[PDB]
């Protein structure tokens, strides 16, 4: 939250003065050619004039957006990672440079195009792509174009990415078969592995929506008692209002978001996470320590 | 615009006999409904015992009074029809009165059936319930009674709305 | 709802008067409500099925034979109609629900039937199809009583199974393939081989909790007395009787208890 | 110009449905009287007359028709829409209530066949039941009237 | 030419609001003769069920005369936006009235059986229609809201 | 212009739809009331709360048609076709809402009473499914006050 | 002219779908959970998972609603009928893939519930099958952002 | 000039078919998964077969929408009728495709799911019938793709 | 002028209805061998003649469509109405004839699979009964053909 | 003028309408068939002719459909409306009375099944229904070809 | 100029519904002759007066469809508006006779074969019925043939 820049559904004062600042407009409306003049970036949080102003919902569904897919790709690549590391611990076959290098390799170059170019868009300021135009540059699958890129080499490296996840998709099915039979079941990993891995990408966009959705209805919340104190400023209605907004507070807020929040938080770790480690199967080994007793 | 031309230019006459003819319609087939519901129920019981014929009567009655209120609001809709001159034909008054006694003739309708279908089920239910106990017969009886004000509340609202007639 | 006022209101009428009127003497009171029953002739089928109840009993009891002529004394129309040993079978097939598919099931005729204990797999087995016949006939609250009915059947065979039959072949695998929650849930009751255990079965039906309580009586009765005891005890629920509802089967069951009654009274 | 049109129309619906109704009121007197015959023979005849009381119903939608068929005429005045869709509607009532008259009437009979059977003391509660039923065709029968006077302008 | 539609929302206001009534009062009234068969004492208090079903007839039919009495077009000019008002605040409140008292109804049936079942749970019936029939007037209060707009 | 015509429609209709989902919960929600009550007269109070519950859709519903009946006001400016559009979708779009979780309520709080006698686990159950139902009617009245308050511009 | 009505009616319906679906979904998984706690303790807490996997599709609904809404802006682009058109079929394409998601979640989750009592080994295939089912959701979603997205370019 | 409204509508109806048909495919599979693994917990996560297959349908019908999505460029081309209305109809096609593929795969499951319960020698069979089912989808989903390659007039 | 519409329109009728009819057919021949799968394995290998006659009518259905599909050439050739008619209703016919089939053959194949588990001879009847079903499908496909080549006659 | 826009869809009509109504008396004779040979297996090859007859529906559709899209060709002579409507007319009726003859030839051949399994005697003798069958078919047939013969009366 | 499309499109119901009225009949009777089977094989023969039936009306059918469209004849006699409003009335009569012809004779013969068991000296009483039945298709053909020209070669 002190990240977001948002306390209790309501702005306050950064570690700087001001991010943004209306370009001349004296008088002017916000809404012009001048817009706003930033000074400097808000280092503490997110510019406090964006929250309250008429464009709050497309740069902060962006940037959610863009957060969301970042933390899926580092998700996924911690959860690739840590592949090997339980190769190496259980000293697992040539399985793993068989089949876990592939793996890890495949979604990760997939995921890269798109996570460089999100990268590139937020680091050079390629404004001629925004959310969407990066979309639409991923959207083409044939060569040529690239009339909007960004990146030097994205005309090569887009085709570079394409033939190396061409390749891959044999590489993480052959080489365990071919070992299992020299050293003489991965028709579980068949198929299922490749349509799950876009699967756990497209899913990393739940936390995005769930962060909108309270994003919102705090906003919601916040209006309605805001409306309350200032129109309603009298004594009696004042209290309703406040004990309204404390009773909505507990219920939406405090329970139904947090709820929601940790089965979310849960289902990504599973699906995601505990996709490329723990394999199930095994028990709790547990002694006659009085435990029953205890 | 052509089709809604076409739509806004229908004849408001029409519109206003149709509903002034659909309110006595279903007045009467909700009253014979809710008779017949009544009547399967007195039947029954004067099988059982003939003692309670009396009784069953007032929710005979009590149906054949929507039948009634229904004849009587066709009446007045029959007397607030005009001479529908050709010149005014396609007045702004011959069409509100046209729309007004549409619109008298449907809440009618629609209420008194209403209120028949449910004189019925309750005269239905009461007597049975009297067959299994006399003693029971009055709360039954008020309550139909009672159940009986959405006719009349129906024609009120009906003949509330017949004000609204001012054909040429 | 308007259907009821449609058709079918007067004799629901006059069954409803019948059932609130009621309340050799045994036979004289089983003969005059078999007449009033008779003299009531949609609801066609539902009174069907209603007598197909008792006359796959009366059909059980006419395959014998083997003194099969003593049948024609308990020739009552309610249950044992003329018209609901393999050759009078297949001629006994016809009219009668359960009869074509006891055909196929009952096939060995005396074989499976045989008068110890297989003829009494039989009548379960013509009463389970019965049952099956009758809630098929759904849209009516009559659903839960029939199922409810077949429950107790189903486990009172069970139980009868697990205390003595076990050794007459009635094994878990026979309490629900010959011995007629039940129908999704009856697999609790095939290791209750005792009445500790039949009391932790009936635990996982919160209602059929505290229905066994000592079991000292009604569950001590082998054949389908067990669990059909719990219905007859709980038959005040049957008492109820909410109006514009199919409540022939309920006047039915109700004469036919109060005829048990006055058969149980006797010589006081 | 379609006033002709809509009349005929309208007597034509008056007819079709009290005929439809009387019919199956009919119908449903006749099926009891038929279950009641094997039960009490000698009450047969006893109950046939309520049974075939749609003739009633059916004269009230013939006579319905043909005053409408008698209003409608050239020569007399070229009437006018105002004119052909109010004898429209009053044959639509007029046919709709002698249906609804007629099933009910037919409902009542069919209870009234078993119950006076049951009990030959309930034959006055059964006439009078059959009346009330009727007073409904009766008021329809006024309404009409009433209706298709007007309707010569 | 407009005011048809305005005409129109008043009767549809009183017809929908008793279709639901009627429909309310029925299932009510069934189940009071069925607990009056047996429990004598109960069915009498229990006709308050009954009772607050015919209420809500009644708040339709003030609905409806409020849409009548404003459809006056000798007294002002009753533009399109005054019949298409009139009409959506009836439809809100016809609706409205249909849906409160087919709930009624369903629970007013099984609380008269719960009744001569259990006396206590008596209240708690009450209080759960109670609840309920605050739908029918809440349709009234958005009804009026409504209405009110026809100021031009 | 004839945007009353629609934006007129879709405030009544959020409320007829309100109504008609609330209904469907409150009509469920009393049947299984009396169902637990009829054996245990002792949790009839604990399992009124999922009829409460359908009831605050109610007054959601309320809530909004409020909402679209003030952002309506031709003295106040020229409300053109597009006010009416967007007013009429969000008064459609928050009554289909709380239609969908009236029923959905009354569903569960239905199932949970005839459940709730059995254990007394239910009453903490059904509580968190009728909570986890109108949180969907709770977003359903946001989307309609955010459309609501879009509809005010119309360039 | 006639383009924001189309919208503002594509957003709405989106919303309402999503709702619709996600109480239906809401309201299975309430049965299945009233109906399999009342014998075990363990489905009022360890078996609550769908009630908020298919509360997430109405989440996600809301998200493709608001973004939808916020899409339309007459004061910064007059919107030809090109804008109105691809956001009346971003919003049907996701309410009806939530409502799609909404069934299939309620009946898988019913009978999870159902066979909670069973041998507790298939929780995990339970859990996936309820998890593969939802990606239509995901799915649905991303097809309604690529609309979206698509929809401003008019010429 | 009215063919995007005509492209978009048929790209969505296309993702909503086929969303449906796998939803409906899903169902009943799930069901019989859930089934067979409360009888049999062994075979449990290799009977989720249809269940997984049930998931390209939905990840063709995303595919086709893409790429009618990706047709309409009006920038690139002023958009015709003849390129609207043919990717309407492409749309239409797939999805309807799809849809039926997944009716017939959730039937195939929930039968397949009680063949392995009973005996698992019929997995084999199982999994030739649930791939003939999708070559239904298959030629569906090549047929929509020819289909929306005729956008050039 | 509006060609294109009605072609494009028969093409997607024809592909739709021989989609639905495979999978009629094949639903139908699964639900019937799914008893042989346990009866008599050994049997059911050969059990699987059904459900390729049911892909075999699709893909011809396939065929056909596209077929169409490569017959519309606008800028070769204008299409007149008249072609796009013969198109459309080629389409249709294919489509219709292609369903029916589907349906009998999968109706004869689930009636076949039980006849056979019964008695191994009747596998001659089978395969007689779908390889008549088979010719009503390839009829069907002909006249399509037929009507197809004829559709480009117009001038 | 726009002749083929009826002509043409009645042509493809009446092959759809047979091939469906084959299709019905096909899958209902089979059933039947399957039944017998479960039965007894060797009357299964003797019972195989009311589905052999079955399909001269099919034989009779192609032979109309064939002539009806001979009969338009705007090359050889313009075709009005009259020429169109005629030729649609004559596939209609054609069409419906082999639906009707296929229906009622499957309905007796089903019964003909168990008929002949049943009494021997009787087998060779019920084939008069399906000559009786045949024989409407026939006419059926025979009125289409004279309805279609009309297609150069026009002037 | 579009009158004749209304009289081929009644000319084509004529014939359409006569014939679903005659396959309508044939099923009952069809099912009725192979229920009276085996019980009684002796009869087969004499169980055929249905079928002799369902092929008359089918042969009524066709010929009153013939006769309608040897009025198709275009090249004199102007169609006009009779010629094809008519024609249409009088397929559409002709028709629905069959059709409800045909649903008579199936329902009687059904009956009467499934009856031909019990009293099969009743036989002469059941063709009687049938007859009495199968006259509504001899009058429909009537009443066609009737309106088969008095309203269309009368447009002048």
């Amino acid at each position: 939250g002190l990240i977001y820049n948002e306390f209790f559904s309501v702005p306050f004062e950064i570690f700087s003065h001001s991010a943004y600042a209306c370009r001349d407009l004296s008088c002017s409306e916000a809404t012009t050619v001048g817009l706003i003049k930033v000074r400097d970036t808000y280092p503490f949080g997110v510019d406090p004039v964006w929250h309250g102003s008429r464009s709050e919902l497309p740069f902060l569904n962006s940037l959610k957006m863009k957060m969301s897919i970042l933390l899926g790709v580092a998700q996924m690549n911690l959860g690739i990672i840590l592949s090997y590391f339980n190769a190496t611990f259980f000293r697992i076959g040539v399985n793993i440079w068989c089949q876990f290098i592939p793996q890890i390799i495949f979604l990760n170059s997939l995921f890269g195009y798109l996570s460089l170019l999100i990268i590139l868009k937020w680091i050079t300021g390629s404004q001629a792509d925004l959310y969407h135009v990066m979309i639409y540059m991923f959207l083409s699958p044939t060569d040529e174009l690239g009339d909007n890129q960004l990146f030097p080499g994205q005309k090569t490296a887009q085709l570079v990415l394409l033939l190396l996840a061409f390749v891959s998709v044999p590489w993480m099915l052959l080489p365990k078969p071919f070992i299992l039979k020299m050293q003489h079941h991965q028709m579980i990993h068949t198929i299922e592995f490749v349509l799950g891995a876009v699967s756990n990408t497209a899913s990393y966009l739940r936390l995005w929506a769930l962060s909108l959705a309270h994003s919102e209805l705090s906003s919601v919340f916040y209006e309605k008692v805001l409306l309350l104190a200032w129109g309603y400023n009298n004594i009696l209605i004042l209290i309703v209002g406040i004990i309204v907004f404390i009773f909505a507070t507990v219920g939406v807020l405090l329970v139904m978001e947090t709820l929601s929040a940790f089965l979310h938080a849960l289902r990504l770790h599973w699906v995601e996470f505990q996709n490329k480690f723990y394999e199930g199967d095994g028990y709790k080994f547990s002694p006659f320590s009085f435990a029953l007793l205890d | 615009s052509s089709w809604s031309r076409a739509l806004v230019k229908i004849s408001p006459y029409t519109f206003s006999a149709i509903g002034i003819a659909v309110a006595i319609g279903v007045s009467v087939l909700g009253a014979a409904w809710g008779i017949y519901i009544t009547g399967s129920s007195l039947i029954g019981a004067a099988i059982k015992a003939p003692r309670i014929t009396s009784k069953n009567l007032i929710s005979v009655i009590f149906c054949e009074a929507v039948a009634i209120y229904g004849v009587i609001v066709a009446i007045i809709l029959q007397t607030k029809l005009e001479s529908v001159p050709a010149s005014q034909i396609y007045a702004p008054e011959s069409l509100r009165a046209g729309y007004a006694i549409f619109a008298s003739g449907i809440i009618v309708g629609f209420a008194n059936l209403v209120c028949g279908l449910c004189v019925g089920i309750i005269g239905s239910s009461c007597a049975l319930s009297d067959a299994q106990n006399s003693s029971l017969f009055v709360k039954i009886l008020v309550i139909e009674i009672f159940g009986s004000a959405l006719g009349l509340f129906g024609v009120i609202v009906g003949i509330i709305m017949s004000a609204q007639a001012s054909w040429p | 709802a308007m259907t009821f006022n449609i058709h079918g209101g007067y004799l629901e009428a006059i069954v409803r008067g019948y059932r609130a009127g009621l309340l050799t003497i045994v036979e004289k009171c089983t003969l005059k409500l078999v007449d009033e029953y008779k003299h009531m002739l949609p609801l066609s089928t539902f009174l069907e099925y209603i007598t197909y109840g008792h006359m796959i009993d009366n059909v059980v009891l006419i395959v014998t034979g083997r003194d099969v002529q003593e049948l024609l004394e308990k020739c009552h129309p309610l249950g044992m109609f003329d018209s609901i040993m393999r050759e009078l079978y297949r001629l006994v097939l016809v009219d009668t629900p359960l009869a074509p598919y006891f055909s196929e099931c009952i096939t060995s005729e005396d074989l499976d039937d045989m008068n110890i204990e297989i003829m009494r797999n039989t009548l379960y087995k013509a009463y389970l199809e019965d049952f099956y016949k009758f809630c098929q006939k759904l849209g009516g609250a009559t659903a839960e009583i029939m199922s409810d009915l077949l429950a107790f059947e189903a486990d009172r065979r069970a139980v009868n199974i697990t205390i003595n039959s076990i050794g007459t072949e009635l094994t878990r695998d026979d309490r629900r393939k010959l011995y007629s929650l039940y129908p999704y849930g009856h697999e609790e009751l095939a290791v209750c081989e005792d009445i500790d255990q039949v009391r932790g079965v009936m635990e996982k039906y919160p209602p059929y909790q505290s229905i066994f309580s000592k079991l000292s009586y009604g569950e001590s009765q082998m054949l389908d007395k067990a669990f059909y005891e719990e219905e007859v005890k709980r038959l005040c629920l049957a008492f109820e009787q909410q109006f514009h509802y199919g409540v022939f089967f309920a006047y039915m069951r109700l004469r036919e208890q109060e005829i048990r009654n006055l058969m149980w009274i006797s010589e006081c | 110009e379609t006033a002709p049109f809509f009349g005929f129309l309208g007597a034509a619906a008056a007819l079709v449905f009290s005929c439809m109704g009387a019919a199956y009121g009919t119908a449903k007197s006749g099926v009891g009287v038929a279950s009641m015959g094997v039960m009490r023979p000698e009450l047969v005849m006893k109950s046939i007359v309520p049974v075939v009381m749609a003739g009633v119903l059916g004269i009230y939608g013939l006579i319905i028709a043909v005053i409408i068929s008698t209003g409608i005429n050239p020569k007399a005045k070229s009437y006018y829409l105002f004119d052909g869709y109010a004898h429209l509607s009053s044959g639509l009532a007029c046919g709709l209530a002698g249906l609804s008259a007629g099933m009910a009437i037919g409902i009542v009979g069919d209870a009234g066949v078993r119950a006076n059977a049951q009990q030959p003391k309930l034959f006055v509660g059964m006439i009078l039941i059959l009346i009330f039923a009727e007073a409904l065709a009766l008021y329809g029968l006024i309404v009409g009237i009433i209706l298709s006077s007007r309707a010569g302008q």
